[PDB]
RNA sequence: UUUAUCCGGUAAAGCGAAUGAUUAGAGGUCUUGGGGCCGAAACGAUCUCAACCUAUUCUCAAACUUUAAAUGGGUAAGAAG
RNA sequence: ACAGAAACCUCCCGUGGAGCAGAAGGGCAAAAGCUCGCUUGAUCUUGAUUUUCAGUACGAAUACAGACCGUGAAAGCGGGG
RNA sequence: GUCUACGGCCAUACCACCCUGAACGCGCCCGAUCUCGUCUGAUCUCGGAAGCUAAGCAGGGUCGGGCCUGGUUAGUACUUGGAUGGGAGACCGCCUGGGAAUACCGGGUGCUGUAGGCUU
RNA sequence: GUUUCCGUAGUGUAGUGGUUAUCACGUUCGCCUAACACGCGAAAGGUCCCCGGUUCGAAACCGGGCGGAAACACCA
């Protein structure tokens, strides 16, 4: 049986990666968070105040609070079955804007735009995504070569 | 023809070590006071040493830094005792030099039978205009490649002003 | 003395390097992973004969000793005392363990059976993967047979199975033998006692200026 | 010999500082605590008045901080001050006033506030601290940035501040460092700030030096002689400035177009031109010593 | 009298049989948890809304008759 | 199951990237030594062995790691938009 | 200088090899390393959350809010370490 | 072209050395009447402006170390699933997918954010 | 094997809390003795077992070991 301590097994998570040991680049606490915005937690050594903890190092959740230097944030955590949507109070330093949503938004802005246009036509445009179809009949061509002959090559023992 | 690479004395350092504390030290402070005209700083022990009779954070030496003309006026009246002659291995790898004396009286000083004879270490930091680039706070930096006083430039410094022989052989 | 190699033949456990974590390790049996004329040159000594493992196993330190010695004995004869180099390339080094022998007196009364099962240091062993070299030798090109058989005898101090192979490199370098005389005569490669320095079209030009000078 | 400290290893592992550090210009921790705006605000900025006295010219500028790089709303330097009848001695604590005052009013001409929160006018050298008027645009504010100046009493920085405060910005300033604070008592004279603001430091140096010796005058301050500036006068240049600044703060630029546009740096050498120089040598060398 | 000292064996089977329900999230979740100085305030926002309904209603009908006129001017 | 997007430090690798072990030679009065041998003695000659370190090379690490997979874990893929 | 592998001083190098009451582990540089001035944010008070989880206690922590204050030119920072 | 002030991302920026600075600044500099700070005006503060790019910085250079990409190693190592595959056993073979790292070769060497100069 | 205990002058043995080391004996030198004993005056002698750590500092406080000792090893 092991020790429950909040920061076991974090030796090599919270550890800052390389050659970044030092002053936290300021940008990372001068971008604005606001409720609804989805955020990825990512624990950090340097600052220890307002740390998350390992069982959500590397999760995402939406923001529900904004305090002076922290962001209350709702994340789902699995626990012998019942998943619990649960709320923590993590200091900004350990948080980013997940670009997860940001494929959609750019896909929305395009679909509303492509629907408002081609309405003055009335032509039906393919709005939905669609998985990678089977690659279509094409031809190939060699021009003035036959293709190159492979032979499997004889084994000799290298060492 | 050089613009302002006036090889010139940034400072003169006087240390008087005497692994004792109390008197035999407190009196040594008056020698530097007298010689220089500025209240010298008491040094203290880095840490305890047994064969020596010194203990961590015990006072040992007393030391000063003298600068401007009054450096010139104690380097001169310093070497004089060493009759304008030094050795090859005091002209150091960073263009500083060092000459020690044996007895504080020889520098135009009065002996009291109480206040004995503690010589001192004289050393001097040769500089040049724009050597404070390092020591400042804003926009600090390093002092070039040249602009650094080599051993041999510090040699024929001392050989063309105090005109000493600088005798070879260790 | 020790259980027969059998019982520590196979790598089951994670490497136990002698370190802070285990201590009181009896010093490795083997000590010289090269003998002969280690004062040789690359240019006079052209035959990197090799002994290579064919199995994922552990080799005892005391096997390596024997394996070496019996190759120093056959070479010498063969070539003479000056006429080779032998290199062993497995310094035993993960540490092997022994529960402390289940010691009891006479009929006995209590051993405790399994409590504190964890043993002590007994000795030392090598990890060995397949196609990995154990011993190597160099001689003259002349004297191939006299390497072959020396490693051949060494195989018999030595569990599992393992091929003897002759290399394509200048002796002990990594540089493919068909190619030195050229690569030296033009100085891609510069002599350096046993080994050789590969010198590339990289560093400052005054480094080159010294050669072709 | 020794061990080479600066190995390959030295440079594989050496992790650079953090640019404006190497150059040695910026508290950032402290830029951290100055700049970054609380997140019960999300967008709204945090203004700081930036003063660094250079060496020849005092620069003052209000800046707010965005993720691309702090944006400057207004900037007022010392070398503008010839416009306002101050020719010289313009890295001097009393000119940091005029500069900081300038800044406050060049700012307050925008967002239309030159008709309100003027601050103090005649100038005392006291607590002036702006109080925002109700039913109007509430006053402007910024948290002074010293940079790296050991902010002892008397230093120009939090002295230029006095200018921008006097000029109608609502900076939190205390008075513990204005030239005049007695560090064995803990008050003002304030009538020392009188002087210290209007340059009767420099007047009374321009008068201790003159009656003792000539030609230390002239050496120590030639341009104080030239331009027909004197003591007595001094006090009543500056008073024309904190008036002249305040009737017109606005910058007019100077329009700029001419330059021919020659390139009198040196350019990067192209690949092939390094590629040969080694092939150009080594043919200069080979040839040379296939001979002698 | 020794025994087993854990396992997490069939298990996956159980805390999974009935499902693992990703928590059913309503719109309009609770504001409990939020800094009191928000709520302290947004309740003064919420309370003094009706003060300013006369504007709201007239200003609605302005936009409604302007957009009854926009859709009728299209007609 | 896809497509975005984070998260992740295991296998492998490396150790001519840090730490830790470790072989070997070239190299070095680096230092210095302790023994020689030729030297009164002499960085004098020549040896020798210590230690260090300048280019190298052998081989390794669960309580190492520059790199660094496979398998894996969050979100997101809209009317509550 | 006395002063010697070690006192004292001064220059240069010095990514971190120190240091940061302790096991390690993570963290740290015009800092969180060291020196001094000023002090009581180790103070009074509701609530929310994390961690151990049944998601019960205790302990320990995180975010806020209300008082009253230290410090600092000030931004903040500070409810023990 | 370039600089200063404040900057973003933090080495394509570092380091080591070599070369050149027109103007403005940026610097070096000169002094201690005051403020202020020291053992020392060595650093900080302040008042300056008699010099020179000596250095920083800036601008450039090196078959330069480093960092950053590409290639190669290599479809190698390793691996998801797979079999009533082999093998006394270690281990090894295949099928279905995924697929690294060094040595060794190449190329590059900081991009720009606002405010303000100078080259009118 | 597991649990205890020691190690300090030539020997037997004290000692402290982290500044300092003893006694007795032994022995070297005088004296007394015709000469030995005894008696009286002077004297010199260990890394405080070997280590690494902490600390201003360790003989003494941790951790490891090495040498000498003691004590258990019960139901069948
Ligand atoms: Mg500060
Ligand atoms: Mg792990
Ligand atoms: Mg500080
Ligand atoms: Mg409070
Ligand atoms: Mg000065
Ligand atoms: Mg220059
Ligand atoms: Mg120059
Ligand atoms: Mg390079
Ligand atoms: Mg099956």
């Amino acid at each position: 049986t092991n020790t429950k301590g909040k920061r076991r097994g974090t030796r090599y998570m919270f550890s800052r990666p390389f050659r970044k040991h030092g002053v936290v680049p300021l940008a990372t606490y001068m971008r604005i968070y606001k409720k609804g915005d989805i955020v990825d937690i990512k624990g950090m050594g340097t600052v220890q105040k307002g740390m998350p903890h390992k069982c959500y190092h590397g999760k995402t959740g939406r923001v529900y609070n904004v305090t002076q230097h922290a962001v209350g944030i709702v994340v789902n955590k699995q626990v012998k079955g019942k998943i619990l949507a649960k709320r923590i109070n993590v200091r900004i330093e350990h948080i980013k804007h997940s670009k997860s949503r940001d494929s959609f938004l750019k896909r929305v802005k395009e679909n509303d735009q492509k629907k408002k246009e081609a309405k003055e036509k009335g032509t039906w445009v393919q709005l939905k995504r669609q998985p990678a179809p089977p690659r279509e009949a094409h031809f190939v061509r060699t021009n003035g070569k036959e293709p190159e002959l492979l032979e499997p090559i004889p084994y000799e023992f290298m060492a | 023809e050089n613009p302002m690479r006036e090889l010139r004395i940034r400072k003169l350092c006087l240390n008087i070590c005497v692994g004792e504390s109390g008197d035999r030290l407190t009196r040594a402070a008056k020698v530097l006071e007298q010689l220089t005209g500025q209240t010298p700083v008491f040094s203290k022990a880095r840490y305890t040493v047994r064969s020596f009779g010194i203990r961590r954070n015990e006072k040992i030496a007393v030391h000063c830094t003298v600068r401007g003309a009054k450096a010139e006026e104690i380097l001169e009246k310093g070497l004089k005792v060493r009759e304008y002659e030094l050795r090859k291995n005091n002209f150091s790898d960073t263009g500083n030099f060092g000459f020690g004396i044996q007895e504080h009286i020889d520098l135009g000083i009065k002996y009291d039978p109480s206040i004995g004879i503690y010589g001192l270490d004289f050393y001097v930091v040769l500089g040049r205009p724009g050597f404070s680039i390092a020591d400042k706070k804003r926009r600090t930096g390093c002092i070039g490649a040249k602009h650094r006083i080599s051993k041999e430039e510090a040699m024929r410094w001392f050989q063309q002003k105090h005109d000493g022989i600088i005798l070879p052989g260790n | 003395g020790r259980r027969p190699a059998r019982c520590y033949r196979y790598c089951k456990n994670k490497p136990y390097p002698k370190s802070r974590f285990c201590r009181g390790v009896p010093d490795a049996k083997i000590r010289i992973f090269d003998l002969g004329r280690k004062k040789a040159k690359v240019d006079e000594f052209p035959l990197g004969g090799h002994m290579v493992s064919d199995e994922y196993e552990q080799l005892s330190s005391e096997a390596l000793e024997a394996a070496r010695i019996c190759a120093n004995k056959y070479m010498v004869k063969s070539c003479g005392r000056d006429g080779f180099h032998m290199r062993v390339r497995l310094h035993p080094f993960h540490v092997i363990r022994i529960n402390k022998m289940l010691s009891c007196a006479g009929a006995d009364r209590l051993q405790t059976g399994m409590r504190g099962a964890f043993g002590k240091p007994q000795g030392t062993v090598a990890r060995v993967h397949i196609g990995q070299v154990i011993m190597s030798i160099r001689t003259k090109l002349q004297n191939e047979e006299h390497v072959i058989e020396a490693l051949r005898r060494a195989k018999f101090k030595f569990p599992g199975r393992q091929k003897i192979h002759i290399s394509k490199k200048w002796g002990f370098t990594k540089f493919n033998a068909d190619e030195f005389e050229n690569m030296v005569a033009k100085k891609c490669l510069i002599p350096d006692g046993c080994g050789v320095k590969y010198v590339p079209n990289h560093g400052p030009l005054d480094k080159w200026r010294v050669l072709h000078s | 010999f020794v061990k080479v400290v600066k190995n390959k290893a030295y440079f594989k592992r050496y992790q650079v500082k953090f640019r404006r550090r190497r150059e040695g210009k910026t508290d950032y921790y402290a830029r951290k605590r100055l700049v970054i705006q609380d997140k019960n605000k999300y967008n709204t900025p945090k203004y700081r008045m930036i003063v660094r006295v250079t060496n020849r010219d005092i620069i003052c500028q209000i800046a707010y901080a965005r993720i691309e790089g702090d944006m400057i709303v207004c900037a007022a330097y010392a070398h503008e001050l010839p416009k306002y009848g101050v020719k010289v001695g313009l890295t001097n604590y009393a000119a940091a006033y005029c500069t900081g005052l300038l800044l406050a009013r060049r700012l307050l001409n925008r967002f239309g506030m030159d008709k309100i929160y003027e601050g103090q006018v005649e100038v005392t050298g006291d607590e002036y601290n702006v109080e925002s008027i109700d039913g109007q645009p509430g006053a402007f504010t910024c948290y002074l940035d010293a940079g790296l100046a050991r902010t002892t009493t008397g230093n120009k920085v939090f002295g230029a501040l006095k200018g921008a405060v006097d000029g109608g910005l609502s900076i939190p300033h205390s008075t513990k460092r204005f030239p005049g604070y007695d560090s064995e008592s803990k008050e003002f004279n304030a009538e020392v700030h009188r002087k210290h603001i209007l340059g009767q430091n420099v007047a009374d140096y321009m008068r201790y030096l003159i009656e003792e010796d000539e030609d230390a005058y002239k050496k120590q301050f030639s341009q104080y002689i030239k331009n027909n500036v004197t003591p007595d006068m001094m006090e009543e240049m500056y008073k024309k400035a904190h008036a002249a600044i305040r009737e017109n703060p606005v910058y007019e630029k100077k329009p700029k177009k001419e330059v021919k546009k020659k390139r009198w740096n040196r350019p990067k050498m192209s690949l092939a031109q390094k590629k040969d120089r080694v092939a150009q040598k080594k043919a200069s060398f080979l040839r040379a010593q296939e001979r002698a | 009298a020794k025994s087993k000292n854990h396992t997490t064996h069939n298990q996956s089977r159980k805390w999974h049989r009935n499902g693992i329900k990703k928590p059913r999230s309503q719109r309009y979740e609770s504001l409990k948890g939020v800094d009191p100085k928000f709520l302290r305030n947004m309740r003064f926002a919420k309370k003094h809304n009706k003060k300013g309904l006369k504007k709201m209603q007239a200003n609605n009908a302005k936009a409604m008759s302007a957009r009854a006129e926009a859709i009728k001017a299209l007609v």
